[PDB]
């Protein structure tokens, strides 16, 4: 019984849909299980990376805090030297980075990066399995794996995921693009793909925020 | 000058370790949060700049009225006779 | 997409691949070597809303047609933008659009042309003005703020002396205007243009049009001096007779 | 390695303690308790009751607005003293000129 | 004794006071043109190399641009498939128009195409042609 997955929101006429094989953790060769569809206005945006770029500028400089000081001639018991803490957080345009994201996950699916799961569930929590598995379906070094939610992921996963430096597995809610750059492939589960689109498609429209979400 | 005649100890960097394979994680909070909390609320550091950026003399004096009341009299004293240069500069030149 | 073609045949990208757009970033210059060596109030800051604007928010379907246009689903509908902190007073139209914009409603601005009054009416339309204070306007357009305050629901104002006339007077058929002269006003601005007066109670939904709140109502759902269970999602409707003379003060 | 719990923010009331010095004094006010109302309305536990003015505030609004807000039928007579003082000018310039 | 009675009759009201978030969509008209002169894209689509998509509000997405404060412009932005073909499309269109071929710059890397000038009027109505 193939899996077959069609997008929620209304995919454009003019734009065919997208689809990928859907995977499975359970078994060494439960490679393909079923085929589902991806939003073309998600997975096949244009190929802008410097928006990537600028996000990955963004994501490392916004928490940047220097505490460099030096003392002055009056301070002493350097003339143009560091002068105490120091802040360099900035804000991104929110359109724009919602943007970034969306270019990122494209360029993972068009370089046969991006691994679409049923669920991250595996059969045993020995990290050598999941290591294997990765070796056998030519994954990277480094693979994300990415759960909708943090409190209901499979405890399995956990103790294998924890105990890799190179595996390292996240929530939904903590997806970024920076992750997605240094990990070299990436593994999402069907519902992340869901919530993921909701959130980003849910961006078309302005009605102004006349006030914080908060 | 003269220079050292011998190598510094070299430096091992774990690229993989938890603190930079996992920095930036929940950077899209607000997005991805439905924008309860902002990405502003997630900087860390001291009190006055935290969600908020500014030059040196405003740092200073944001810093003076945030914990100006748990300021020491010898550093507010301090601080004040240094905003009082950098005002003249600012503010006049 | 050729575009896409590329990229599938192109290899991972890397972090250190990442490089700045052209053109992002100017030069800047510094003094290491010697290249930087060496060396009103009063009046009411009335917002139009065009006919032509008007026309399109219909057409678009932004204002259901059949709910009688309000001030707030305009806000709703973020047909105009309004600043307390610019402290808008008023409410008005731009003569502009009159001949594109075929179309008949009930509806309420607190200032509205005396041409476009019959144009509307022409069409079928029903125009009324009503006088909100700015800061009870404030509060109308964000009805959830005060809610979280825990503010109960005031008795609408009234316009200062200085307006009494304009909302008093027939013509600018103010919620003031002497209901008795509304007949005869409507059959002279029909005159004016010369066109048959159609009859508003001939109209099915007559009631719902001509529906209008009292003076110190500011909402027609919501009488004044009424709460709101926003826990509930329901309305509280105080039953104390000394509040009921608190409202009469 | 496992990312850590996301951050999330507290949600229900929560009731600052009066006694503490470090809590600011406009926390204590009532007009943060009916913030509290407003937030979670019966969750919060706050009385509706409470919310109305009470009878010493009541007779402070009504002088209020007898003293500084006229009403219509006062308004209409400011606006016959003011007419007739303008008709009284207009026969004025008439007479003059 | 509580002082408050409760009622969901009147709660209506409250409920289409919410706020929107995403704008609905247009509604369909028995008739276009719309009084106003909105027409909904036309039917069918063309089948040229390359695709205009309309705007989120379902608006032509060609604005009219100023720079230096005596250069008229104008850019088309929501071009999709082959911009080149479009430009020579474009080109042969206004030549006429214009006069003369007109001056134009080609941004690829944000597929946006740059006309000196102001020509939105003859465009709107020219890609109306076109079926967009």
């Amino acid at each position: 019984d193939p899996v077959l997955r069609k997008c929620e929101l209304r995919i454009p006429v003019h734009r065919r849909p997208v689809q990928a094989w859907v995977e499975s953790l359970r078994g060494f060769e439960q490679e393909r299980i079923g085929l589902a569809e991806l939003h073309p206005d998600v997975f096949a945006t244009a190929p802008r990376l410097d928006i990537v770029h600028q996000v990955a500028i963004w994501q490392r400089n916004f928490r940047r805090i220097s505490y460099a000081n030096t003392k002055t001639r009056a301070e002493v018991s350097v003339a143009h030297g560091p002068r105490g803490p120091t802040s360099y957080y900035y804000m991104l345009p929110m359109k724009v980075r919602a943007l970034g994201l969306k270019v990122a996950l494209t360029v993972k699916l068009m370089q046969d990066d991006l691994h679409i799961v049923d669920s991250l569930e595996l059969p045993t929590a020995d990290p050598q399995y999941l290591t294997e598995l990765a070796q056998y379906r030519h994954w990277g070094s480094s693979v994300l794996l990415v759960d909708l939610t943090h409190e209901e992921m499979p405890k399995n996963v956990v103790a294998a995921t924890s105990g890799l430096n190179s595996f390292n597995l996240i929530p939904a809610v903590g997806l970024n693009v920076y992750s997605m750059l240094k990990h070299q492939t990436l593994v999402l589960t069907l519902p992340s793909v869901a919530f993921l689109e909701d959130k980003l498609l849910w961006q078309d429209s302005r009605y102004t925020p006349l006030y914080p979400f908060r | 000058a003269f220079v050292r005649l011998t190598l510094p100890p070299p430096k091992v960097v774990d690229r993989w370790n938890e603190k930079r394979a996992l920095f930036g994680v929940y950077d899209n909070i607000g997005i991805l949060g439905n924008f309860e909390k902002h990405p502003k609320e997630l900087i860390k550091g001291p009190v006055w700049l935290r969600g908020w950026r500014g030059n040196e003399l405003q740092r200073c004096v944001r810093k003076k009225k945030f914990v100006g009341n748990r300021m020491f009299i010898e550093d507010l004293h301090n601080l004040n006779k240094r905003i009082s240069y950098l005002y003249k500069h600012f503010n006049r030149h | 997409g050729t575009s896409l073609d590329l990229l599938r045949s192109l290899p991972r990208v890397s972090l250190a691949n990442l490089k700045p757009s052209p053109n992002s970033r100017k030069r800047e210059r510094r003094p290491r070597d010697r290249r930087r060596g060496r060396k009103h109030s009063f009046r009411h800051q009335y917002q139009p809303l065009s006919l032509r604007r008007l026309q399109y928010l219909i057409d678009l379907g932004r204002v259901d047609p059949t709910q009688p246009i309000d001030l707030t689903q305009l806000v709703n509908g973020r047909g105009v933008t309004i600043q307390p902190l610019k402290r808008d007073y008023g409410v008005q139209l731009v003569e502009e659009g009159a001949d594109t914009f075929q179309a008949k409603i009930n509806i309420e601005v607190q200032l509205a042309s005396e041409l476009a009054i019959a144009a509307i009416e022409k069409n079928g339309g029903v125009v009324t003005t009503a006088f909100y204070d700015p800061r009870s306007l404030e509060i109308l357009c964000k009805p959830i703020p005060f809610f979280l305050r825990g503010q109960p629901i005031p008795k609408r104002m009234l316009p200062p002396e200085s307006l009494v006339p304009y909302y008093t007077d027939a013509k600018n058929r103010g919620y003031l205007a002497d209901p008795a002269k509304f007949p005869e006003a409507r059959l002279e601005l029909a005159m004016k243009f010369g066109y048959v007066l159609p009859d508003i109670t001939k109209d099915e939904l007559f009631r719902m049009l001509s529906a209008r709140k009292d003076p110190r109502q500011i909402f027609f759902g919501l009488a004044p001096g009424w709460v709101v269970n926003m826990a509930d999602k329901k309305i509280l409707k105080p039953t104390d007779e000394n509040l009921l003379k608190y409202y009469s003060s | 390695y496992r990312a850590p719990p996301p951050p999330r923010r507290r949600p229900g009331p929560h009731s600052p303690d009066p006694e503490n010095l470090l809590t600011p004094r406009w926390q204590l006010t009532p007009r943060y308790v009916a913030k509290q109302f407003g937030r979670h309305g019966a969750i919060s536990g706050v009385p509706p009751a409470s919310l109305w003015p009470t009878p010493e505030q009541l007779r402070e609004l009504e002088a209020e607005e007898q003293e500084w807000y006229p009403s219509l039928a006062t308004m209409q007579e400011s606006l016959r003293l003011q007419q007739q003082a303008l008709e009284a000018r207009r026969q004025a310039r008439e007479q003059r000129i | 004794n509580p002082g408050f009675v409760e009622s969901v009759d009147e709660y209506q009201f409250v409920e289409r006071l919410l706020p929107p978030t995403k704008i609905p969509e247009p509604p369909k008209h028995k008739h276009y043109p719309t009084p106003s002169g909105w027409q909904p894209p036309r039917d069918p689509l063309p089948s040229l190399p390359y695709f205009v998509r309309r705007s989120r509000m379902h608006n032509i997405p060609v604005y009219k641009e100023i720079t230096h404060g005596n250069r008229q412009m104008t850019l088309i932005r929501k071009v999709e498939g082959d911009i080149w073909a479009l430009q020579k499309d474009v080109e042969e269109f206004l030549s006429p128009l214009l006069g003369k071929t007109p001056i134009t710059q080609v941004n690829e890397v944000t597929g946006t195409l740059r006309i000196k000038g102001y020509f939105d009027e003859q465009l709107k109505a020219w890609l109306l042609e076109k079926g967009f």
